[PDB]
RNA sequence: CGCUGAAAGCAUCUAAGCGGGAAGCCCGCCCCAAGAUGAGGCCUCCCACGGCAGCCGGUAAGGACCCGGGAAGACCA
RNA sequence: CGAUGUCGGCUCGUCGCAUCCUGGGGCUGAAGAAGGUCCCAAGGGUUGGGCUGUUCGCCCAUUAAAGCGGCACGCGAGCUGGGUUCAGAACGUCGUGAGACAGUUCGGUCUCUAUCCGCCACGGGCGCAGGAGGCUUGAGGGGGGCUCUUCCUAGUACGAGA
RNA sequence: AAGUCUGGGCUAAGUGGUAAAGGAUGUGGCGCCGCGAAGACAGCCAGGAGGUGGCUUAGAAGCAGCCAUCCUUUAAAGAG
């Protein structure tokens, strides 16, 4: 997981969601996990 | 949960294997059970139980009433042991086995007013290299104008000992119940003669 | 485009009540009961069950389709049942029953036995293949995700449990 | 005090 | 009870005459070691071309203290001096011979060469 | 990290619901504690005494005073 | 400025978390072991020594780790007095000189009695609707909270081997 | 002290009750293109071929470097 404020999607299989008030970025790519914070 | 009132002898070691074993003596029995107090009455599940015989000649008025509504002769000294309700009328060193683990309860040895050195094991001052008249003393005990105050529970100078302590899981050594004795490894709170209360562990 | 409205077939013959908030569906492998939103209205017809929105606002919207496949899950699952089948992958590594109960050789030191909870049923074809059965939907993929996880896929090697149908992707060592 |  | 600054006689033929611990390896801060422990040590007196010298840091297990250790029979023993057996990092004897009584606690702590050697175990 | 699952026919640990998860948080262990004035509860003892929620004297069950002491203690307790 | 004592040390703590170790995690250019990076986490822990007044820093031997900052650069009505910071003396330097130097060098008076708040302990008083002797419930507080090595599993999983 | 006053609307963050670049299928309201029953977008059922690959290189022949990424039987097929 990356710990970022810009949360971006990295290609074109990133997905970016919203749980629990956070903003996430889920992915077949593990590298590509993101959340905002 | 289960327990007696006893009275802390002496020390001695035995052998057991080919090994010392240090151990305290304990005359815990027999108590006589005096009151019982139920969930439905008091709120709460223990005995109050009996120890050593009294002078019936000494004891007044209210606590002889009492002794009459359980049928017992004067006994020197009342405790209550909690969540235990035993079958009978009377509670005897045969309660624990060689092996068992218990808690031991009495009232510590009393220090009277303790220095700071031998109440919380401070290190004093200096005793040369200038040390002025501090050879004993708690140092500093604060900050300055932020909080210009000294916490609560601060350790200081002040009365010690001769207060509550339980130690934990001792192994009982020996029983024999002929002189009601009671044998456990170790070292117990209280002088010889002090009142002691022995349970059933509460470590697993 | 919407799940919610898609009616829902009932087989003969399964039985399904509407309650305040609860729907009971009773079927030839036992009875389920699927909590719903008040918000939402449930209405029986023949043969047929269907959901209905009171409004187009988005928590309305998002109730109704949830609630379509709640109770076609639970349809589903008192006639036609629910499964899911795990391969244990591993050159040492085979499982079997134990009573109702299911142990595990995968790898440690110990075996692993895994209890089924009630409506749940374990059963070991083979010392490689697992099979979870039982009507709640839900129930079964999570006792079938807790066994799973007690010795995951392995990221480099063709070892540990897997579920029917997973692909197998690895990444090299040196 | 030296306050120098 | 040996600690940091503590001289301590050479039980052995290494070379080394006297040696000054200056660890206790035994945990992040051992205040002392006893007999089977293993200390870091200086050595501050040598005979002439032994096989360890005068300032070489070494290793050595000490074998004798006249802090007299205790025992779960109920008895003690006590020595004269303290005296330690310079080692390898594989805990055994550096040199050929071990000179004087060692104690028995040294075979449960797995020194079972020095004490072999000795010409006393008690 | 999940199960089930829409809004969004797919997907999504979440929007409805349900799991797993820290030497940390709550309780559990040891000690103080009803001046907790919200001053709690149980057992037992004494009791309607004599003179114009008050009053002043003699008593009750009990307590204190004094004294012999105490691994209790500065005095006090 | 009718005075808010000024470095460092010692003693005694307490707090923050941007975490040094220990616990839980995700990613890895993660085979295993061991690392790197980021997230959660402040409960506890975070050693002994050589040099210098030193803070800091380097070095020795260890360690799970040898964290960083705040509290009047925490704490001199608690201690020290090495430094700094009067009066003596000297060196280099500057000044014709008297003298001067966060330049150096050796030396140099640190004040028995706590009134109020606060803190550690211990009593006296009255209260708790009758007065008593016992035995208790626990609202609410406080204490505690660390961690390593070896062995078995098994020289197995993993790896050409180590 | 004086309205749990009246009406329309928004917010779900206790935001309100102290901060910026910048990041986001949070939410409500507008605008403008594109594509669509010449059946779209999603999913699914399908076919997904071949001359056959060349400097490359003991082979990179869709699936290591390159060279342009040439043709095709075709409703379409990328020498990927
Ligand atoms: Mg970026
Ligand atoms: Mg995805
Ligand atoms: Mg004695
Ligand atoms: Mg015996
Ligand atoms: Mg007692
Ligand atoms: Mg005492
Ligand atoms: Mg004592
Ligand atoms: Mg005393
Ligand atoms: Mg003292
Ligand atoms: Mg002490
Ligand atoms: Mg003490
Ligand atoms: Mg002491
Ligand atoms: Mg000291
Ligand atoms: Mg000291
Ligand atoms: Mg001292
Ligand atoms: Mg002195
Ligand atoms: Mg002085
Ligand atoms: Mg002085
Ligand atoms: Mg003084
Ligand atoms: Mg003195
Ligand atoms: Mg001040
Ligand atoms: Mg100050
Ligand atoms: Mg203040
Ligand atoms: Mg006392
Ligand atoms: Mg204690
Ligand atoms: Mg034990
Ligand atoms: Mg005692
Ligand atoms: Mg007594
Ligand atoms: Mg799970
Ligand atoms: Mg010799
Ligand atoms: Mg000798
Ligand atoms: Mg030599
Ligand atoms: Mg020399
Ligand atoms: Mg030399
Ligand atoms: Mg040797
Ligand atoms: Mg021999
Ligand atoms: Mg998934
Ligand atoms: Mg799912
Ligand atoms: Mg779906
Ligand atoms: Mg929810
Ligand atoms: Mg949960
Ligand atoms: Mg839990
Ligand atoms: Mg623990
Ligand atoms: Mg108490
Ligand atoms: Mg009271
Ligand atoms: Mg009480
Ligand atoms: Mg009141
Ligand atoms: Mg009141
Ligand atoms: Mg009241
Ligand atoms: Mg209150
Ligand atoms: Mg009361
Ligand atoms: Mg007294
Ligand atoms: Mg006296
Ligand atoms: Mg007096
Ligand atoms: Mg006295
Ligand atoms: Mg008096
Ligand atoms: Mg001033
Ligand atoms: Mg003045
Ligand atoms: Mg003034
Ligand atoms: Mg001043
Ligand atoms: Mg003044
Ligand atoms: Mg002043
Ligand atoms: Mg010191
Ligand atoms: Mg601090
Ligand atoms: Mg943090
Ligand atoms: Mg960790
Ligand atoms: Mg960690
Ligand atoms: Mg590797
Ligand atoms: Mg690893
Ligand atoms: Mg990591
Ligand atoms: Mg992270
Ligand atoms: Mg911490
Ligand atoms: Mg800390
Ligand atoms: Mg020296
Ligand atoms: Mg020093
Ligand atoms: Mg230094
Ligand atoms: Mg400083
Ligand atoms: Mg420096
Ligand atoms: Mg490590
Ligand atoms: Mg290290
Ligand atoms: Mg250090
Ligand atoms: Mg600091
Ligand atoms: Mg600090
Ligand atoms: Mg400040
Ligand atoms: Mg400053
Ligand atoms: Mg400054
Ligand atoms: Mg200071
Ligand atoms: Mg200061
Ligand atoms: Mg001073
Ligand atoms: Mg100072
Ligand atoms: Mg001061
Ligand atoms: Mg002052
Ligand atoms: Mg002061
Ligand atoms: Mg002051
Ligand atoms: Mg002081
Ligand atoms: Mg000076
Ligand atoms: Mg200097
Ligand atoms: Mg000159
Ligand atoms: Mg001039
Ligand atoms: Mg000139
Ligand atoms: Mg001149
Ligand atoms: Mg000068
Ligand atoms: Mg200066
Ligand atoms: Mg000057
Ligand atoms: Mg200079
Ligand atoms: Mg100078
Ligand atoms: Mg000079
Ligand atoms: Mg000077
Ligand atoms: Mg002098
Ligand atoms: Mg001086
Ligand atoms: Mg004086
Ligand atoms: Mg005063
Ligand atoms: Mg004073
Ligand atoms: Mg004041
Ligand atoms: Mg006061
Ligand atoms: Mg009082
Ligand atoms: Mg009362
Ligand atoms: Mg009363
Ligand atoms: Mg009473
Ligand atoms: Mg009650
Ligand atoms: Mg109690
Ligand atoms: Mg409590
Ligand atoms: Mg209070
Ligand atoms: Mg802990
Ligand atoms: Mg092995
Ligand atoms: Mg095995
Ligand atoms: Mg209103
Ligand atoms: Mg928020
Ligand atoms: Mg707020
Ligand atoms: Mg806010
Ligand atoms: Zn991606």
């Amino acid at each position: 997981m990356k710990v970022r404020a810009s949360v971006k999607r990295i290609c074109d299989k990133c997905k970016v969601i919203r749980r629990h008030g956070r903003v996430y970025v889920i992915c077949e790519n593990p590298k590509h996990k993101q959340r905002q914070g | 949960m289960k327990g007696i009132l006893g009275v802390k002898v002496g020390m001695t070691r035995i052998f057991r294997d080919d090994r010392a074993v240090p151990v305290t003596v304990i005359l815990a029995g027999p108590c006589p059970v005096v009151q019982r107090r139920t969930p439905e009455k008091d709120g709460y599940t223990a005995v109050q139980l009996g120890f050593l015989p009294q002078n019936p000649k000494r004891v007044n008025r209210p606590l002889k009433g009492h002794f009459a509504k359980a049928g017992v002769e004067p006994v020197r000294i009342l405790r209550e042991i909690r969540d235990f309700n035993p079958e009978g009328d009377t509670v005897t060193v045969e309660i624990f086995k060689p092996g068992e683990r218990v808690d031991v309860t009495g009232t510590s040895k009393g220090r009277g007013f303790a220095g700071v050195m031998k109440r919380w094991n401070f290190a004093g001052g200096p005793d040369s290299h200038g040390a002025h008249k501090i050879h004993r003393h708690p140092g500093s005990i604060g900050n300055r104008k932020t909080p210009g105050r000294v916490y609560k529970g601060k350790k200081m100078a002040g009365h010690y000992g001769a207060e509550r302590v339980t130690v934990m899981n001792l192994e009982v050594v020996d029983v024999i119940p002929e002189e009601n004795l009671l044998l456990v490894k170790g070292a117990v709170p209280g002088p010889n003669g002090g009142l002691v209360i022995v349970r059933e562990t509460k470590k697993a | 485009s919407r799940i919610g409205r898609l009616p829902i077939p009932v087989p003969k013959g399964v039985s399904v009540e509407v309650a305040p908030g609860r729907v009971k569906v009773k079927g030839p492998k036992g009875e389920l009961e699927v909590p719903v939103s008040p918000e939402m209205r449930v209405v029986v017809e023949e043969g047929v069950v269907r959901v209905e929105r009171p409004s187009d606002e988005r928590r309305h919207k998002s109730l109704h389709g949830l609630t379509r496949t709640l109770i076609a899950n639970a349809v589903k699952g008192v006639s036609e049942g629910y499964s899911k089948e795990l391969l244990i992958k591993g050159i040492g590594y085979r499982a079997r029953l134990v009573g109702r109960a299911l142990e595990l050789t995968v790898g440690f030191s110990h075996p692993v036995v895994v209890e089924p909870p009630e409506g749940i049923t374990f059963e070991v074809p083979e010392p490689t293949r697992v099979r979870v059965s039982g009507i709640d939907k839900q129930k079964v993929g999570q006792v079938a995700a807790n066994i799973r996880a007690i010795r995951k896929p392995s990221a480099y090697h063709e070892k540990g449990i897997y579920y029917a149908g997973e692909p197998v992707r690895l990444k090299p060592g040196k | 005090s030296e306050a120098c | 009870m040996i600690q940091p600054q503590t001289y301590l006689e050479v039980a052995d033929n290494t070379g080394a005459r006297k040696i000054m611990c200056i660890r206790v390896l035994k945990g992040s801060n051992a205040k002392y070691a006893t007999v089977g422990d293993v200390i870091v040590a200086s050595v501050k007196e040598a005979i002439p071309r032994g096989a360890v010298k005068e300032g070489d840091v070494v290793k050595a297990v000490v074998v004798r203290t006249k802090k007299e250790i205790k025992r779960p029979d109920g008895s003690a023993i006590r020595f004269d001096d303290n005296a330690a057996v310079i080692i390898n990092n594989q805990l055994e004897p550096r040199g050929t011979r071990v000179f004087g009584p060692v104690a028995r606690e040294l075979r449960e702590k797995g020194f079972m060469k020095i004490v072999s050697l000795a010409p006393e175990v008690l």
